[PDB]
């Protein structure tokens, strides 16, 4: 059991930017944390590649 | 050509018309390439126009 004051623990978040070479981009929230969604096509393996990240 | 006037032999040296040439080739590829990780682009780039494109 952990008792703590609000100021005990800090969380920092920075949503990555979607660069100029990324086809698809968006943003989603996970409990108030803005995520970066990014899709890329893999011609070699004939399929898409998604990535949410923060 | 020149020959002596009233020369007993009457042969003429025929001149040649040779056209010359030289080739111009497209043979070089000048480039500037930049690689930015997602951290570098997210946190270290501020403008990307006066910080990446202009350089």
């Amino acid at each position: 059991a952990y008792l703590w004051h609000r100021t005990a623990f800090i969380l920092a978040y920075r949503t990555p930017v979607v660069p100029e070479g990324a086809k698809a981009g968006a943003s989603f929230s996970a409990n108030g944390v803005a995520l970066r969604w990014l899709a890329d096509y893999d011609y070699s393996q004939l399929g898409d590649r998604t990535l949410l990240d923060v | 050509n020149r020959r002596d006037l009233r020369d007993p032999d009457r042969t003429v040296i025929a001149s040649e018309l040779v056209e010359h040439s030289f080739g111009v080739t497209l043979d070089k590829h000048v480039y500037a390439a930049l690689k930015f990780t997602d951290e570098q682009r997210t946190l270290d780039i501020r403008d990307y126009t006066k910080q990446v494109l202009m350089p």
